[PDB]
């Protein structure tokens, strides 16, 4: 099942052809302006692969930018029409989650997952039937956002997260005790805007401090509020398999603190090792074999979740 | 011959010629372009029993208009013709608006932009379409100056009319005169670029 | 034209929200609201207050730092911009330009003090400064709206 | 509301409005009216999922046109609405042509007839058309006289262009203003008959 | 199976509703000219008595006839199909006439030969065992009806020609004068009458003190000969001894006699109609096709020269 | 009502058919041909020779006395009318007028002379008269279409010795 995947949700424009969900026959990437780039990429694709061979066309229908998404979505439906093959509109967040089961072949369906990135911070349950709902959600800023903006405040380079990671290694966490904004609540939600400003106030007040000490204490604040809410939910839902997806999942402090908690309480924790063009095709293929195709009347929604 | 032409610069406008048969479709409704354009193109092609690979050229409106509309438009065409590299006939939306009017003479076409600004061209339609003033962004005042200067017979403003039959004729014309391009060559008319640059100069003055 | 400045010293969080409500419930369609303020100033929490006027939950107002644009479709549609992480000007040139064609929807722009040239001259400017740990100062510039500044000074006088 | 309008005076023009959705379809080809009008009406009604009984009003072009075209048209409508006695909106085809033009002003509508005779009317199109000269037959020379007298801005000659959207609006308007008729009251515009008599005289 | 039938092929306009067989629920005619003006009226009066939601099939003549006249019923029928969401049947008018032979006599054997003689139609047709039919003989010139009417004119006798010539020939002497039988003694079952018509014209141009009664009878006999020969010859060469006569000129007493005389000799069943109901004829033919589930597409055009 | 007359005398059936062909194959389209002539003058027979020029069989030409109008769809469209039975003028007013708007279809009207006023002024009149039992006379009235006159006079040479 040769599935053609189009990606115009991310900054890179991408077109991928995948056989049976596991074989890259062709993967083209721009390396932004989707409408200018995509036609070039489709050219290059159709020069190498014969059009007749494509079985299903797939593209992201959200979340993302209304304008960025339409180019891929619109193109895919046209391809679908011209090829006379079915079309699959993929949910980007859903696709990310499914890649956990892709990385780990031997993984039980009932799972809890933390998505912590810039502009994405949520807790979601994966059912046995592989359906999923968002249970926890940030009300203010994302965790990644907090990393980036606090790094700025601290006078540290981009990117916020890895820089704060590295400098915090030389610092003492719990030297200073910043607030954990939503911790000890009857909700699984998150807040980070409060934390961010608290750092700023300390930077305005205090004078003698080490940057290493502030960073590590801010990090440990975040990593506390992530770990608690993640394990609390896993507990109240009786799941002991828990997965960490997203950019800030990279954080060595979080990784350590999760591992510690997952040795005491006997839990399996899964982390990532992303490719964009393929991930669309792979999700497409997966839906194609369940015979679940998208209508041609499908609009893009930029705030797609769950 | 077989021609499909479409413009989504405002409303959805589709012309389809199969040999001796011409069919026109327009859509005005609350549904978004992305919800309706592919659905119709699919249905019309099914009903006429026409594979896309059977088409001889596909016209596409590119000219000044709504960004979302033009994007759904162009991208749809990009998808349809990419597997078969079908010659693409780029269609200036305004020019199609002017040509869509029956009467001849001096014609002004205008479309509101950001408040206090307008997309504007003026043409002489007498024999053929002769461009008097090329499409560009103008201030509310500068439009009135242009109206007065050119003393136009026909004014087309805000609610434009595009005849799908005209879209086809032009595609055929463009095909004849060896003026079609590849799907990877299309360059839209983004007049929304100029408007930001003019605001700066006149905001300072 | 030169806007009437309306200063406000030492507002609480809820007072700041209430102001945002008062402003936005009282404007008509197709207005631009420039939010100036540095990190930590209630730029985004102002928009919380704003969404009250379009009869939506505050909960759905979230930072657009990464999302770039949020649209809240209510009694009126609010376009919430955050130019913090903008890399490509053409988004302003094309996408934002296309929104400014909407004649009955409101646009509020976090960090709209960047790219001064772009915005329409009669834009509503809103500046927020940190007073203390729980208070803020805001000065609102509004150009020659007989009905607007009157309804705003009422709450200024309601101090 | 739900409106179906159609004119067969020249080409096949069909407008259909279902709530918030307005579709326009036109045809120009070799295929005759009888073999193409019903086919489209059927599919369009299927696609919008609406039974004829769900129609509020049905507009039909009766105004000056090709006899066999008008016949296919009016008959079709008669068939559709007879089982339900749906309000019928008779549309003047020449009026629909003028109203279909974007520009305003003095508009001449002129179609060819047999050997140097014409169907002709001219209107003023400010807000709605006001008739300057009622539709009637004229000679080749009498048209030219009418042309210079009125100095028309828009001249619609031979290849008359009707937007189905216009047809829908007019029907809606005629329904509102309680000027709709039953299917058994339809009276066409038989402008052709005259030509014979006017030749003699 | 309530089948609505519309007839606008020529002259009088007609609508009928019919049930499974001959179960006439409603039959309206204009006769009791202008189709488009008339048809709506009839459809009104029909729906006043019959609920519209009851009709199962809609059927109308798609030819032969006048392009303009046919289009009115054809188009209306399709519209009725579309609004009622029921199938449509476009009927052949000649096949409808033939069908009504089996309607007029319920116990009739399928394998049948049939002469159709009227103004504007003269043919020989074979009906098969499965009721399919082809035209085996046909007029190349004028119809027998035409010959009758035009010759009656030449004699200065009021319309229609058939009845008049019939009546006046009863007092006249057949084969007083001997006009040709144009197509007789051919290999073919085809007819010509134009040669006979002009012959009479020449005789009247080479005038005498002839009786009109004599000319009429001598012309009539000429026609009834050429009609009898070719009809019986076929029925023979096809091995059928059931032969049916349909059309206006089938009312000719001279033909009736001469057929009956020749069909006493050979044990042959001959079927004439009675000395109408054009709406029902369409409905019947529709129902018949409906039963075999042979329905007409909506893209169906009217052709005036429909036969077979 | 005087125009260019082209007399022919003692034409056999096939000579008359061959003339019909030579007239019609030289027509541009959208012209009316009025056939005058008494009963059995040879009008329908002339239309038999007219159909040769639209590459159809003569067999499908039959008197339309009852059918009112026959339409022969060939290399062109021939509208064969027969106004012998006509009683209601409206048919001319509506049905026949509508057809006259067609610019490239030939119309030939058996017994057209009955309603003399109705026809276009530029009509081709063809009068036929019975010379004898097997021979007929034809005259063709053509006004200003000098093109066709050339081709028709050429026929004369083929009839020179008959
Ligand atoms: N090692 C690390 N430790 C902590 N934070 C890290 C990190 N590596 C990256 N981050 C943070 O993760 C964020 C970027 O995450 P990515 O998932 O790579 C793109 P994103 O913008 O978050 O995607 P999204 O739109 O799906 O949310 C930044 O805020 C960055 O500072
Ligand atoms: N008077 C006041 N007005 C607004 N927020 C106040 C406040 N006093 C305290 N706060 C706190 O300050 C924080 C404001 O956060 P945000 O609204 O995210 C600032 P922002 O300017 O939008 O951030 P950005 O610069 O990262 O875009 C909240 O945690 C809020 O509770
Ligand atoms: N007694 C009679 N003898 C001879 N011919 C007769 C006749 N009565 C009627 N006719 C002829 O019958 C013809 C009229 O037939 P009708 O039945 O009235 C309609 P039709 O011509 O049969 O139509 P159709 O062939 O289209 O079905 C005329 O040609 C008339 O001369
Ligand atoms: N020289 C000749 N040219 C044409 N026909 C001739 C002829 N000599 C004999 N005939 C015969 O004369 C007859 C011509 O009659 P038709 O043309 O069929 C009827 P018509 O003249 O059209 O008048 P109608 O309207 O009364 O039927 C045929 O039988 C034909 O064979
Ligand atoms: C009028 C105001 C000065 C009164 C006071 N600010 C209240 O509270
Ligand atoms: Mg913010
Ligand atoms: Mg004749």
């Amino acid at each position: 099942m040769r599935v053609l995947g189009i990606e115009t949700s991310c900054d890179e424009t991408a077109v991928a052809v995948l056989d049976d969900g596991k074989n890259v026959v062709v993967n083209f990437t721009v390396s932004r302006h989707h409408l200018k780039n995509l036609p070039i990429l489709l050219k290059k694709a159709f020069e190498k692969v014969p059009p007749e061979t494509v079985d299903v066309v797939a593209a992201t229908y959200g979340p993302g930018l209304i304008g960025a998404l339409l180019v891929g979505l619109s193109a895919a439906k046209g391809l679908a029409i011209s090829l006379e093959k079915p079309f699959v509109g993929v949910n980007h967040v859903e696709a990310h989650v499914q890649a956990v089961f892709l990385a780990n072949p031997d993984l039980k369906p009932p799972l809890v997952v933390l998505m912590v990135s810039g502009g994405h911070t949520q807790l979601m349950k994966v059912d046995e039937d592989y359906s999923m709902e968002v249970l926890g959600e940030t009300l203010d800023d994302s965790a990644g956002e907090a990393f980036d903006k606090v790094a700025r405040l601290l006078g540290l380079g981009y990117p916020g997260g890895p820089v704060i990671d590295r400098v915090a290694k030389k610092g003492d966490p719990e030297k200073y005790s910043f607030p954990r904004p939503m911790l000890d609540d009857d909700s699984y939600n998150f807040s980070f805007a409060g934390l961010k400003t608290s750092v700023l106030y300390f930077l305005q007040r205090e004078k003698g401090y080490k940057v290493e000490d502030v960073a590590a204490s801010f990090q440990k604040a975040v990593v506390d509020i992530l770990v608690e809410k993640t394990f609390r939910l896993a507990r109240n839902l009786g799941i002991r398999k828990i997965a960490f997806v997203g950019g800030v999942a990279a954080n060595s402090m979080l990784r350590e603190e999760v591992r510690k908690r997952a040795e005491r309480w006997n839990y399996e924790v899964f982390f990532p090792p992303t490719d964009n063009a393929l991930m669309v095709a792979k999700a497409g293929y997966e839906k194609a074999k369940r015979g679940m195709f998208s209508p041609l009347s499908l609009n893009a929604d930029p705030n797609l979740n769950v | 011959m077989n021609v499909l032409a479409l413009d989504t610069s405002q409303r959805i406008r589709i012309g389809l010629r199969k040999g001796e048969d011409l069919f026109e479709i327009s859509y005005t409704g609350e549904k978004k372009h992305a919800e309706i354009l592919p659905v119709v193109v699919k249905k019309l092609l099914d009903e006429l029993d026409l594979k896309v690979k059977d088409l001889d050229v596909v016209g596409v409106g590119i000219g000044p208009g709504g960004l979302t509309g033009l994007r759904v438009g162009i991208a749809t065409v990009v998808g349809l013709v990419s597997p078969y590299d079908i010659p693409v006939a780029p269609l200036n939306s305004f020019e199609m608006t002017a040509k869509s009017c029956p009467a001849d003479g001096v014609v002004l076409v205008a479309r509101r932009a950001r408040k206090g600004y307008h997309y504007c061209a003026v043409y002489l339609k007498d024999k053929g379409l002769n461009p008097l003033k090329e499409p560009s962004v103008v201030s509310d005042e500068e439009l009135e100056e242009i109206t007065k200067e050119f003393s136009p017979k026909i004014v087309l403003k805000d609610d434009l009319l595009i005849s799908p039959a005209v879209l086809v004729e032009e595609s055929e014309r463009l095909f004849r005169e060896k003026k079609t391009i590849h799907y990877y060559e299309i360059e839209p008319l983004y007049l929304q670029k100029s408007i930001a640059e003019l605001n700066w100069e006149k905001k300072k003055r | 034209q030169k806007m009437r400045h309306l200063r406000f010293e030492n507002l609480t969080e809820e007072q700041l929200k209430r102001l945002a409500k008062i402003l936005t419930e009282n404007l008509k369609g197709g207005e631009v609201v420039i939010l100036s303020g540095n990190l930590g100033a209630g730029k985004t929490t102002f928009v919380k207050g704003m969404i009250r006027a379009i009869g939506l939950d505050e909960k759905m107002v979230k930072s657009p730092t990464f999302t770039l644009m949020n649209v809240y479709p209510g009694l009126k549609t609010i376009y919430h911009l955050d130019l913090y992480r903008l890399q490509d000007t053409d988004f302003l040139s094309l996408d934002v330009e296309d929104i400014l064609e909407d004649e009955d929807g409101i646009m509020v722009v976090e960090w709209g003090d960047l790219f001064d040239g772009f915005w329409p001259e009669d834009s509503i400017k809103v500046k927020i400064e940190i007073a203390d740990e729980s208070h803020r100062n805001v000065e609102i510039l509004i150009p020659e709206e007989v009905n607007f500044l009157v309804e705003k000074i009422e709450r200024y006088r309601k101090e």
